[PDB]
């Protein structure tokens, strides 16, 4: 029996992660959440006890704070299509990695800005592409970056990514710049499979992404460190004003928790939930306000835990 | 009757410019074309070249092959406003039928300096430049674009949540000229939100104002959801009237002397270029002509992707603007 850290976060936060635990709790999953919320250098004193959280949306910064104090440096969100939430385009899967100001005035009127890339940081982040590519029998690797025009940095990226696709030779390492790949996405995203790319693109190509599978109520992340993996929802939105009106979609924290279960090796039961997300959500009336649809997300919990067979204290193929 | 100057360009160039002088003279056009050559000599451009434009005011340009040669037009000609009409376009079904978005996308300054610094062995800093200046200028064109294009609607596109001090002085000009033209109506949209909203719904979109790199990517993101580069006008306006309309599409050198290229590009270029300068009703009817062309699909090029030459599309145009 695994401990994982359960952090509510703020607006939906709280009532997802309620039924996370249901769905777990019928599921016989076994992991033990236990829920965190200066005291917030003592909250992450709390989180740094297991290695495995699961968090909810919140709000220098606390979300970064959180991946400094975990050392948390790379992102990945992933995003697939679920048949029965149909968009403009089928059978995308996608794993975005990216890393996780800089700004003066130097006369009135004009400002400078600084963006920083360094070798040691795009190595790492490509070597976690590259490595992820490979564990999940992934073929190819995507570099985005926009070298053309910025010939220092995004090159120095891009050459770190090189040097570590050279140890990787059976995955296809291919590099695109930003512009291109988000015409792509639009027209062809099929083509892609891991994509990497420096912080700033990453929001951009994370939201066109997330828009092509249905939106971000759809779509889990995670963050990891060399020890700590957090996992949460693709987007940081809070949806406060959609707040205990059973109207949240439950979608990526159902997902977000299930790359979780990967991550502890809890396989059949991250199987098993996944699969029953998926099923549900090829019916259309259980599909929440924000894809579209007219559900609440207790209706959606209730399809899934019907979904889930559980023999024995275990969670089955259906 | 008004001279442009007509920049071929290289590869298919020659062949779509050929196309479009074409339909303009069916069209009657009151336009004569002053033909260039720009290839760089020296860093600069022909003087044969320079003088035309600085005269002429009016410019297109077809696909030039790869300091670039685009790069000196824009610091030669000032040209600080890009700007790109996106249309859906009947009978070239893509899977967004809706779109009618313009991005305007200032053009000089932001990442395009080229400034970068070894700061230290393996770190790299590159420097984004913003201006006040700047970003009024292309504030003022997004408004007045808005105005003499009969659109309802400027949203700015920024990060200034995250970049404070740039992206927040681009949103501080945009709202003081947007306080000086209620005429329209002003809203300000964080990148990462116009991204996701424009692949799930971009009908809702009108005029969108940026910087400069995020205008490069969504500029391109919005031609993807309406058929490519192949498909999309594009203009640049810069200091003393000058304007350059211009194909965005490579040169296709794969195609280049074989009567199969697409004039569409250049052709709706040209078309924003009649609009630039005041000549609505010229522009309206060989812009209905080409659309038609393409709704008809029986003279579609191969990339659109029929079964037929260049040729035989610009013919059909040609037939059909001649009836108004």
């Amino acid at each position: 029996r695994h401990t994982v850290t359960m952090i509510p976060g703020d607006g939906i936060g709280p009532e997802l992660m309620l039924h996370v635990k249901s769905v777990f709790r019928h599921a016989c999953v076994p992991v033990d959440f236990e829920e965190v919320h200066e005291d917030i250098r003592n909250a992450i004193m709390a989180i740094r006890r297991n290695r495995v959280a699961l968090k909810g949306n919140i709000e220098k910064s606390r979300n970064n704070i959180l991946r400094t104090s975990l050392d948390l440096y790379a992102n990945v969100i992933h995003c697939k299509s679920l048949p029965g939430v149909v968009t403009r385009h089928k059978d995308i899967d996608i794993l975005i990695v990216r890393e996780n100001s800089l700004e003066h005035e130097s006369v009135a009127g004009v400002v400078e800005s600084l963006k920083i890339i360094t070798k040691a940081k795009s190595l790492r982040i490509a070597e976690y592409a590259f490595k992820l590519a490979q564990e999940s029998g992934r073929k190819k690797v995507t570099a985005v970056h926009k070298a053309n025009i910025m010939k220092l940095g995004d090159g120095l990226f891009l050459q770190c990514c090189r040097e570590v696709a050279a140890r990787y030779p059976q995955i296809t390492f291919e590099n695109m710049i930003v512009d291109n790949t988000t015409m792509q996405l639009v027209s062809r995203p099929q083509q892609f499979d891991v994509m990497v790319m420096p912080n700033l693109y990453g929001n951009i190509v994370n939201n066109v992404c997330a828009g092509l599978v249905g939106g971000p109520g759809l779509v889990a992340g995670a963050n990891y460190g060399h020890v700590y993996a957090v996992f949460e929802t693709a987007t940081r939105n809070t949806g406060k004003s959609i707040a205990n009106k059973n109207i949240a979609n439950p979608t990526a924290t159902l997902l977000a928790s299930c790359m979780m279960l990967d991550h502890l090796k809890l396989h059949s039961y991250a199987t098993s939930i996944r699969k029953a997300v998926l099923a549900s959500m090829d019916n259309e009336n259980m599909h929440t306000p924000d894809i579209g649809g007219q559900g609440t997300t207790s209706e959606a919990i209730q399809d899934v835990i019907r979904h889930i067979r559980v023999i024995n204290g275990r969670a089955v193929e259906a | 009757v008004q001279t442009v100057t007509l920049i071929p360009g290289d590869g298919i160039g020659p062949e779509i410019s050929a196309a479009v002088m074409k339909i303009f003279d069916a069209a009657k056009a009151p336009i004569q074309w002053e033909e260039r050559n720009v290839t760089a000599i020296q860093w600069m451009i022909p003087s044969e070249a320079k003088e035309s434009m600085d005269k002429n005011k009016m410019g297109l340009k077809g696909p030039l092959k790869t300091p670039s040669m685009n790069l000196l037009l824009r610091k030669t000609f000032d040209l600080y406003a890009n700007v790109r009409p996106c249309v859906s376009i009947e009978g070239y079904k893509t899977p967004y039928t809706d779109v009618n978005i313009v991005t305007i996308r200032e053009n000089t300054e932001g990442e395009y300096s080229g400034i970068e610094h070894v700061i230290v062995d393996g770190v790299v800093a590159s420097i984004k430049l913003i201006t006040e200046g700047a970003s009024k200028r292309i504030a003022e064109f997004a408004f007045e674009y808005a105005r003499n294009n009969h659109r309802s609607n400027v949203t700015a596109v920024h990060k200034a949540n995250i970049m404070r001090m740039s992206d927040g002085l681009f949103l501080q000009k945009c709202r003081e000229v947007a306080e000086s033209c209620k005429d329209i109506k002003f809203n300000e949209m964080y990148l990462d939100t116009v991204c996701l909203n424009m692949v799930q719904d971009p009908s809702q979109f009108d005029v969108l104002v940026m910087p400069n790199l995020y205008g490069d990517i969504l500029s391109d993101l919005c031609a993807g959801l309406i058929g490519g580069l192949g498909v999309t006008p594009s203009g640049n306006i810069g200091a003393n009237g000058v304007a350059i309309f211009e194909s965005v599409h490579g040169t296709a050198p794969d195609i280049a002397g074989k009567d199969m290229a697409n004039p569409t590009a250049l052709l709706l270029s040209a078309v924003m270029m009649l609009r630039h300068m005041g000549l609505f009703d010229h522009a309206a009817r060989i812009e209905a002509a080409c659309f038609a062309t393409i709704k008809d699909g029986k003279s579609l090029t191969k990339d659109l992707g029929g079964n037929a030459k260049c040729s035989d599309f610009t013919e059909e145009i040609c037939r059909r603007v001649k009836d108004l």
